[PDB]
């Protein structure tokens, strides 16, 4: 056989594991998936719902904050869900055809399905209610959206070879997850922020993709300077460069 | 479990892919239709603010000026001319409700708080008509407005663009939406095909 | 086919056409564009801000290229260079196409704190573009005056000026075609791409047993 | 659990209620054509204070005792015999006929632009625009006294129509289709919700 | 790394060219709205016209070639305007504070002397474009606005810029 | 290795300093008089902008041609002779000079109160206080001709002296025993994130 | 090494609380003085602001005023009388900026910004002369501001509260201070002693 049609296999075969291990008893993984953002949409809209509608008079407070926060938890899984993929399956890498990778990027796949039957669904809803739900460049945010996909995956990948034997590590970039949630713009408006913490802002590539994805979907959305694709662009192609050098060295080093 | 065995891959793709892509290339490289769009900016100062404008952007999309539009240049005749499309087409024995969203869906204001500029788009399937259908609505604006502040008890509409004439169709844009089509097609095919092999698996 | 692929091939193929695409246009058929910088103003003589706005709103303008046209024939000059495809105004194109491509030639910058609306005008020559920004500063005054003028004349003398802090400045070289930068840029990121293509094929490789 | 078996239960939880909420919406419901209107008030030769009164005012019991003792909208309401939860039922008490007019009248505020529109639900469509127009001449008579009683206390103030009552030509309303949709996905939900419990 | 602090060392402390600093603290005030001409100002300090204005006045071309053993500070000969624009704007600092509404301009050069007369000069011509500017709108329809100096222009002794012992450490931390 | 026992690099590293600031200190080190005054500007019938043209015009450099020409204060500031540290030491530059005038002399701008805390050291207390007093003097003089340059393109406003130029009668500075407990404490942080590589 | 086996843990609980407890209560028991304290609120208002009232907390805290002061009512030898009192009697000879920094300590000013009232706490060791001091504080407080408005060339002090005479001492609080220096010694004794059986540990 070809040694593509092994990878083949062996990707369909891990993510049908990982999507049986993810969704405990009868699928209650997804009552869990589909409860936070209805939640989270709930809390935010009631406290700030008021702040919005000071803020700007074109957009609504739910379709603003679902395109804020869709893909940033689309993030948040990519980051988080990868790094543990290599040491939880430590014991499947002994069957001739199981590498490292695999499993990583079986998470990858089942993460970008997932939140995007979530992101599908929940735009199908807001449309239905009597919301905006069409995008009005559909082309340049699916661009944004797989610069984020491919910078997620990146880092989780970078950080999973990184801290494969420090669990610390993972416990406290997932506590410094957190801030990122609310340094990158994903709640509030980012133009309602004085100048001098602009260019300090302006490090972070998430905010960058988060409010390029926001011009291409809603009309007219004046977008800041410093906003360019460029930056995201070359940070995610050098973390992607970067992880998979690191994997190739530290290749054997997995059980 | 044996209804999606027939499913199998082959006919899922031409299911999800094949048609959609061939129905919207027929129908956007055959049946489709152009519409030029004339574009004027405006805003309205007294002649010795903000508000003024708002009420004229509630105005330009109320029933009153349909109806004197549709009095005056027929635009219920004219969106029925292009019969070869079916969906952008004003059909005809349709209700004042749906001239009135088909009208708001042809005119588009947009405005911006910095500037406080008010800017109309309006479609058409002439330009001749598109740039008439404007100048139309800019005329009526400014007689509003002047109407309202005569019955209050000195109001102008300054026009920074004049509307223009269109050259060649801008909306009906084919290519990108054929791609933007595909890119949504692909990803739904690929998600349905992974969501079938996975309830084929757990079935048996 | 996919395994058949080597390194030279995938050298050849990412890194070394597009370096040879990329220097032969920019070093032997791209064309120069001098650029013509202008800072100006608007202030009343006997709300600057809304006259600011407006401004910048007209020189975007369609009637103000027309004007603009019919003056200085600015799709004559801008269809001169032949060597530049990608750069050059194709004659016979659409007059939507027009106005994209003077939108994308005039650059106009805004400083809200300073208050200042700056103009940087494009062209093939320095003295054509030095008069396109002339030309540009004087129907944006002249367009303010008549703003003014019809305003007063719907409610029943220069009321209104436009003060320049810099006038346009002839070029002496083209600034906006950046050769060595952009080869420079490029070249990072072929060799990044072409480094990542390499060792995922690497990685695909590794499953051969 | 008892009757836990899938078919006995599926029939008696989802398809007994769309199928009476079917029967009732294309059989029985009758349709209200709604007419619209966009006011806002000016002064003559703060104008947000006149607007939340108008709003307010619009909501109150005197004007629908004005609007009853002028256009009859108590016998007007009860004209429908076929649509028991819709209709005005006759012998009512006041304060249900209050809640009545409410839900048929819906006003909405914008408060940047500061435009008032009125929206009047009715069972023929020019009734409807008959309501909208004594509700704005009613509106403009009651801002007009309220200044009117300041000054006898020892014409002030004009009421601004963006955009007259409008005459519809079908009914907006009970939209059939869309509500029975959302009743599908809701009770199709609640189904499984439920049988998650076994 | 000894070979860069060889070459750096024998540079700075054989091949560097001394360049004098002028310090100016002015501000525009209305005789009897400020920000507005200040900002004006300091648009007009970097400008091109004022450029032009001081280089048939003062002969900066020439006076920032006169070194010859410092080509990473020298003015070269057949350079072109953009580029003596930009070495203009990199010699002459501008600085604002708006707390007070300050504007301090550090005048470079080669010489103490041609610094202090490359600042007067620089106040002059904007005092001047102050008034001129001010005039253009005042005769369209057919002397008010006065720049005061909070500090003149200095006459400096020694050379404050090329910090080389500064320098040579920054050099060493990296 | 490298003579990494303990009494060595001790020498080395603590005792000696701290001795040699000590005698420094007790030994070499001249003293200083501080003379604080506290002023504001008040218009005779917008005062913040000339608080700050104040501040600026302190720090400035014809303020201290003018200071020096008056009082000699190049020829004072080089007296003490055995404080090789703290003095003025002769044929420096006019850069280091106005760099040793702005050590000297220290302007604190309170904004809440608009308020300006000049203090002023020396090696005299009179000398001091005669300086305090010449820069008050001068600061009223500059605004004073600040606002007569603009009449004259054709007294305004006053100094306001919360505080005179008080005598000390003796020197806050140098604070011997303050730096040298410092300087113990800096010294015993070195030596033990130095001890600590090992 | 022998010496954390010295203390045995008795002797420094000896050191670290009898001894500190024992002094503490002898200096306040017997040798403390009494500070009687005269309160007054004022504030500044015109006969017909904010700052001057700032103003006047400066110069409250000031130099000359305490030079009019020293001069009038002779502080420098009321404060040096309680000859028992080592820590808070005013001693002979001491500088200008000594005698400065006790006028501060014995004079506090507060003021909030809610309600703009400057408030000055005066201490004495006596009621009368603290009465006395508050007055003469306020009086050529009311004179500063009075030759300010003159030389500036019409402002009043409000005298909200005036100052009182005050019955008993308030500051040389005895039994608090001891309660709070037996918490603190306490600690520190607590810390020390697990600290020194640390190292007495370790060190072995």
């Amino acid at each position: 056989r070809s040694p593509w049609q092994i990878q083949q296999a062996v990707l369909f075969a891990l993510f049908l594991r990982e999507l049986k291990t993810r969704l405990g008893g009868r699928w209650l993984g997804v009552f869990w998936v589909l409860l936070e953002p209805v939640a989270h949409i709930a809390v935010m809209t009631t406290l700030f719902s008021l702040a919005h509608r000071a803020a700007m008079p074109s957009i609504e407070y739910p379709v603003f904050l679902i395109t804020g926060l869709i893909p940033f938890f689309m993030f948040r899984g990519l980051v988080t869900r990868l790094m543990e993929a290599i040491d939880s399956n430590r014991g499947l890498f002994a069957y001739r055809q199981v590498k490292p990778i695999d499993t990583v990027i079986a998470r990858a796949m089942l993460e970008i399905s997932l939140q995007s039957i979530v992101y599908l669904i929940a735009l199908g809803t807001l449309g239905w209610l009597g919301f905006h739900f069409l995008p009005v460049r559909a082309l340049e945010l699916a661009g944004v959206s797989a610069v984020l996909i491919m910078l997620g995956a990146s880092l989780g990948l970078f950080f999973a070879v990184v801290t494969n034997e420090i669990p610390q590590a993972r416990a406290i970039v997932r506590i410094s997850l957190l801030p990122l949630y609310f340094v990158s713009g994903v709640i509030f408006p980012v133009h309602t922020i004085p100048p001098q913490y602009l260019p300090l802002l302006q490090l972070n590539p998430v905010l960058h993709l988060i409010e390029l994805s926001r011009a291409s979907f809603f009309p007219q959305y004046r977008v800041l300077q410093g906003i360019n694709l460029a930056y995201p662009a070359g940070f995610a192609l050098l973390s992607l460069f970067l992880a998979l050098m690191l994997y190739r060295l530290r290749r054997h080093q997995l059980a | 479990m044996k209804l999606v065995s027939r499913l199998t891959a082959k006919r899922l793709q031409w299911a999800l892919v094949y048609l959609p892509m061939l129905v919207a290339t027929v129908y956007f490289l055959v049946f489709s239709a152009d519409r030029y769009v004339s574009e004027s900016v405006i805003t309205v100062r007294q002649t010795s603010s903000r508000e003024d404008t708002c009420y004229l952007q509630t105005y330009i999309h109320s029933m009153g000026l349909l109806q004197k539009l549709d009095q005056q240049l027929k635009l219920r005749e004219h969106f029925g001319t292009p019969l070869r499309d079916p969906l952008f087409r004003l059909w005809g024995g349709t209700s004042q409700e749906w001239f009135l969203e088909y009208y708001r869906s042809r005119v588009e204001v947009l405005m911006d708080d910095i500037c406080g500029l008010l800017t109309v788009r309006v479609q058409g399937f002439e330009p001749e008509f598109a740039q008439a259908l404007n100048r139309a609505i800019l005329e009526e604006s400014e007689r509003f407005v002047n109407e309202l502040s005569h019955r209050m008890a000195l109001k102008s509409l300054v026009v920074v663009e004049p509307p223009v004439l269109p050259e060649i169709a801008e909306y009906p844009r084919r290519w990108y939406n054929l791609a933007t089509l595909l890119v949504v097609c692909c990803l739904i095919y690929g998600v349905v095909s992974l969501v079938v092999a996975t309830i084929r698996d757990h079935q048996d």
